[PDB]
RNA sequence: AACGCCUCUAAGGUCGUAUCCGUGCUGGACUGCAAUGAUAAAUAAGGGGCAAUUUGCAUUGUAUGGCUUCUAAACCAUUUAAAGUUUAUAAUUUACUUUAUAAACGACAAUGGAUGUGAUGCCAAUGUAAUUUGUAACAUAGUAAAUUGGGAGGAUCUUCGAUCACCUGAUGCCGCGCUAGUUACAUAUAAAAGCAUUAUUUAAUACAAUGACAAAGCCUAGAAUCAAUUGUAAACGACUUUU
RNA sequence: AUGUCGGCUCUUCCUAUCAUUGUGAAGCAAAAUUCACCAAGCGUUGGAUUGUUCACCCAUGCAAGGGAACGUGAGCUGGGU
RNA sequence: AGUCGAAAUCCGCUAAGGAGUGUGUAACAACUCACCUGCCGAAGCAACUAGCCCUUAAAAUGGAUGGCGCUUAAGUUGUAU
RNA sequence: UUUAUCAUAAAAUAUAACUUAUAGUUUAUGCAUUUUAACACAGAAUAAAUGUUAUUAAUUUGAUAAAGUGCUGAUAGAUUUAUAUGAUUACAGUGCGUUAAUUUUUCGGAAUUAUAUAAUGGCAUAAUUAUCAUUGAUUUUUGUGU
């Protein structure tokens, strides 16, 4: 019905310094910078002379103002991505063959093998500014660091989406590497 | 057209077993004088016996609503025929003039439901004050102070030069 | 737009072009005859946006389409 | 919110495309997405409604109630003193090619467009006003410092 | 130059819609026109890419079956995607409407003098006057690459060549205006100089 | 996200087919385009380029009523119909970069234009048109030009692309001709009696363009094909080769 | 006066998918199979009898789709009528 | 034994606990719902109905809103000059 | 309607105190000040904005008609041997031959009555034909007076 206003205001804290610039948002904190654009959604983004930032849509129809409540939630991920970081975890369930995953320097991509006793040495790269080292302190666990949530998660679903068992059953051949913990890196303890 | 408003009055011409037959009146929105006088009979061939000529049209007049610069929000009652589907409705518009918010109905009812205007009947039209308007697209146009910075023109495309020289940079801020 | 081409109605438009011959003297003020002109007169307006019709003396041979004719400024209302 | 033009009562708007072209009206209320009321008493426009695509907006709000009659808009229109601060609005001078460059009669044009040769014949000989590296001197300025002594001292020639 | 206007009307193709710029140009070219449209890899098409993918991929399967060489020659530049339009809008089977495409040169990647000559915008066919919010558009840059145009990165490097020496010809001209505004000072006491133009302009002083 | 929550989706990013598109491969805008090599006979005379051409005739194209001219100097560096753009300022910095602060503009009148965006001409007349008109006086401003060696500089089916524009060594001395304003003075021209003049609108001046002649120096001295041969080729042509 | 069955030869096209590539589901443990989606790119045979087309039979095959100009007689053949 | 399926059948306890709600759990039992209040606090939930859009919607030369192209339209419905 | 005047209402937002909130601010976690586009119907007062009634100022408003109202622009067209066997004349329009004052410019013009009507329209009245509705109105034949 082309309703008039639906604006959200992200609550910027004290430690991080943001800037919307004509729509692109560059937020600087502890762990780095996450300069990302929204030159496609076409809101009216605005830091009202304060710390905070407010998106605002005028006369968008119904689908348009659904996308207000996401860009105010993309931003507060790029808040947490630079003060606490984004870290997933992998657990690598298997039945009979131990999935001998490895990575190294540099070779902070990955190099996993013995799925499922196949000779195909599967190799999964990582998104930039994002590293994989194998998790210590645990049997067959992994750690994907990084600040951008989608460059953590999307780079940590490639290790999940292959390996998958092809051409067989999947409700009995339950092997693979799956995500167990989607955590921060710092807050509050880790 | 723009659907002026009339008040059209009937007679049942007075044959001798009953003189003075009892003078019914209507409220008609039609584009013109004479089509108002033939909505009247289509809407007399449902309520009274009474056709032409068994009846007359005693004085009609076009009426010129009362406050043409007040910002009243109308609420019209309606009856309309679908493809299969004669249905009641109840619709609401904001307009200064009553016949401007019946013609606001027609061009909206005709668009949104395909509703060709011979299968729409007006069965009440009244001004509805506020806090009775239901219709969400009305009652967002209520709250003074209403800020609403829709930087709006038509932004005439393009201007007096077809092969212009200047690249019109809409926003201008 | 149509108020613009409503200015030129009545003006002797001319279509000017050339030909190989002279075949003729300078009879009135000196004539070389290498240039041919078909005189006309703008008649009415045509478009809804300021095009215009003009009846000529003979009839414009249509390989003249897209070539310039000269609408004169005379006979002038002010 | 970069505080753009708002359609608010009574944000002062100058109309174009319709029959109120060249009129500074005041909004009174909002009827629609696309229409408003309109009331400019001093500029000579009574209370109409108006298609919002036709009127363009200025930086001038003024305070009334939204139910105001014209007489108190007229009271407010003069009280905040629009009339004197609009004919100096920083591109309301650039309105006034409408009063000066529009039709600019042919009892105006020649004089106003013959001096552009006056101005320019004194401008192009105000070129090679040069500092950029030559300085100094760029021979054949043995002859031209005599010509360039008529820029500096200038008594009488070079030098 | 000299003509019915000039002997050219150079149009930048950047940001314009492909078919509204065509029917403006195919009308103007029948008026006796001479246009020369540049940067054709930048013409925007409406709809998203997998709409116009499918439509150019349907216009290339229309080939003759008896002998495909006779059948519709499907040109894959961006400037021939646009020149194909201005032939649907021109009577190209006549000796009048064949001289109307011989005024049309159409380029893609703005060369050779159409890089110093002033080129103009057609606001009737601009995208951001016509096409709404929320509505995806395309460019004929990527359409021609994904249908086999082997010179996309050819001309992108040639663009950055003439983008690069544009900054050399603007910093010639940015400081040169700074000389004029100093050259404007010495003439304020010329004789009675500027008064006759400023009394009709004065809004730029 | 809508829909306080879930959700592969609405916006956004991804994974991805024996398909599709391209490469690789075969034909080539029949006769597209670029690069290149030679550039005739003669050597007495000629013939062929250089060439604006200098030297005239004479035409076309044109600014066509002195100039209904134009300029072949720019307005973002992913994009977004509110979307933002410039401007200083301070820091940053190859960069109008980056960042901050403050302005202006309020998608108006206006800006689709004359910022005539290195600031167009509408002319040096100091009587300006279908010719040019002279000389002093005074004020400020004060150009435009012509000869010698090294560099950096410039290529998108070109309006002239082995040249080229700037710049230094440096030759030299226009001191030929600048201009604007105020005032004076010296002449010449110009009038087609048509007084309801126009006509197949001439045409110039000038610009530019050839064209052809007697007029003008320079430069130039090769090939192809057929016939004969070959046999990598062959119906015939054509192709590969040879004196 | 449009040569009227077939076969032989040879083209291309269509999907209403038989197999192969990519996937989804299963009363999917593996193997084998069935259901469904995107898919026409490459395939889709040798023979006994009969003039026939479908036909059935032997054999090959992890695995033997169906059709279009009643395709095709100055292409042949001439077995059928 | 509250509980594959129940004739019945109330209540007691009590803001709120039923001869009882749950995994194709044979006993007890574990176990959770219903419910209430805490929590937050503006509208929310469902069955319809008909507009355009979609799916349904599959044929053989290459191909047709007549063509180009169009997507705040150059589409569709209601109108205006 | 609108402007305008009236009287009361009853006051739904805007000028017009000071909270709190919010950040940016100072000074030692608070205050001090600064923008509240957080802005407490948070108050007073005002708009008697709004609400009620009534009247209107060049009495204000369009459309719908008629009049020539006053024209200004353009377009195309123009039969004709009207005696090659029958009006070129009826029209009106100009230039000579009562009057008198009135006025104006003074160079014109200018104006003025009675001069004879049936008088037609207007008024009063009589009169009658015939009627929507009938207090009346509409007439009709008129006639008289004015």
């Amino acid at each position: 019905m082309r309703t008039i206003n639906s604006n959200q205001c992200v609550k910027i804290p004290k430690d991080i310094k943001a800037s919307v610039k004509a729509r692109v948002v560059t937020i600087t904190g502890t762990r780095g910078t996450l300069k990302r654009s929204f030159k496609h959604l076409a809101l009216d983004m605005y830091m009202p002379d304060k710390r905070t930032l407010k998106v605002e849509k005028w006369f968008g129809t119904k689908k348009e103002l659904a996308a207000v409540r996401t860009v105010c939630s993309h931003i507060e991920n790029m808040i947490k991505g630079v003060t606490f970081g984004f870290q997933y975890k992998m657990r690598a369930v298997y039945a009979h063959f131990p999935i001998n995953c490895v990575t190294s320097e540099n070779n902070t991509v990955i190099e996993i093998r013995n799925f499922l006793g196949e000779k195909y040495i599967r190799r999964v790269e990582m998104a930039p500014g994002v590293t994989v080292v194998n998790s210590t302190a645990q049997k067959d666990e992994l750690i994907v660091e990084g600040n951008d949530i989608e460059s953590v998660s999307g780079s940590a679903a490639l290790i999940q989406q292959s390996t998958t068992v092809k051409n067989k059953d999947i409700r009995k051949f339950l092997d693979g590497l799956y995500v167990s913990e989607k955590t921060t890196v710092v807050k509050l303890e880790s | 057209g723009l659907l002026k408003e009339y008040e059209v009055v009937g007679r049942k011409l007075p044959s001798e077993k009953e003189p003075q037959t009892p003078l019914y009146k209507m409220r008609i929105f039609a584009p013109d004088n004479i089509v108002a006088k033939s909505r009247f009979w289509y809407f007399l061939r449902q309520l009274k016996k009474f056709k032409k000529t068994t009846g007359e049209i005693v004085s009609i007049k076009q009426v010129y609503e009362t406050s043409p610069v007040k910002i009243k929000n109308f609420g019209i009652w309606l009856r309309y025929d679908s493809r299969s589907g004669t249905h009641n409705m109840y619709r609401e518009y904001r307009d200064l003039t009553v016949g401007g918010a019946v013609t606001q109905c027609y061009r909206d009812m005709g668009a949104r439901h395909r509703a060709r205007a011979h299968s729409i009947q007006i069965i009440k039209v009244d001004s509805i004050p506020a806090a009775k308007t239901r219709r969400v697209h009305v009652k967002q146009f209520h709250d003074s102070k209403i800020k609403f910075p829709l930087v709006q023109r038509v932004h005439h495309k393009g201007n007096r030069k077809l092969f212009s020289f200047r690249k019109p940079r809409t926003y201008f801020q | 737009r149509k108020e613009h081409g409503s200015f030129y109605v009545g003006k002797r438009c001319v279509y000017v072009y050339k030909a190989e011959t002279k075949k003729c003297v300078p009879q009135h003020p000196e004539r070389k005859t290498r240039v041919r002109a078909v005189w006309g007169k703008v008649t009415r307006i045509h478009g809804n946006t300021g095009a215009v019709r003009a009846r000529f003396n003979r009839n414009l041979p249509g390989h003249a389409m897209g070539h310039r004719i000269r609408i004169m400024l005379y006979p002038s209302r002010i | 919110m970069p505080f753009e033009r708002f359609v608010q009562t009574g944000r002062i708007a100058k109309a174009s495309a319709g029959p109120l072209k060249g009129r500074l009206v005041a909004i009174v209320d909002v009827i629609d997405q696309n229409r408003v009321l309109v009331d400019g008493p001093l500029t000579g426009v009574p209370r109409q409604e108006y298609r919002l695509n036709n009127l363009h907006l200025t930086k001038y709000r003024i305070k009334f109630p939204y139910t105001a009659p014209t007489r108190i808009v007229r009271k407010a229109w003069t009280e905040s003193d629009l009339k004197a601060q609009w004919k100096v609005s920083p591109w309301s001078v650039k309105a006034q090619n409408i009063c000066k460059r529009s039709s600019l009669n042919d009892f105006d044009r020649f004089k106003l467009r013959y001096a552009k040769r006056q101005r320019n014949k004194l401008l192009t000989i105000a070129f090679n006003t040069l500092k950029k590296r030559t300085k100094a001197d760029g021979t054949p300025r043995v002859l031209k410092k005599d010509r360039r002594e008529r820029l500096r001292a200038e008594k009488a020639k070079g030098g | 130059m000299t003509g019915l206007t000039n002997r050219t009307v150079v149009i930048d193709g950047r940001g314009h819609l492909l078919g509204r710029l065509a029917s403006v140009v195919a009308k103007y070219l029948l008026q006796g026109g001479k246009v020369a449209v540049v940067r054709c890899e930048e013409l925007n098409l409406s709809g998203h890419f997998y709409r116009n993918k499918i439509k150019f991929l349907a216009y290339l399967r229309k080939r003759c079956n008896v002998n495909p060489a006779r059948g519709p020659f499907h040109f894959r530049a961006p400037s021939r995607i646009f020149y194909k339009a201005v032939r649907g809008m021109i009577p190209h089977k006549t000796k009048r409407g064949q001289a109307a495409l011989a005024r049309l040169r159409v380029f893609d990647g703005i060369p050779s003098p159409y890089d110093k000559r002033r080129r103009v915008v057609v606001p009737i066919a601009m995208r951001v006057l016509t096409l709404r919010s929320d509505r995806k558009y395309c460019q004929v840059g990527r359409l021609s690459h994904e249908v086999g145009w082997h010179y996309q990165d050819v001309i992108k490097s040639l663009e950055r060549k003439r983008k690069a020496k544009l900054r050399v010809t603007l910093k010639h001209n940015r400081e040169l205006k700074k000389l004029t505004v100093k050259a404007r000072e010495n003439i304020a006491k010329a004789a009675e100089p500027f008064n006759k133009i400023i009394k009709s302009y004065g809004y730029e002083v």
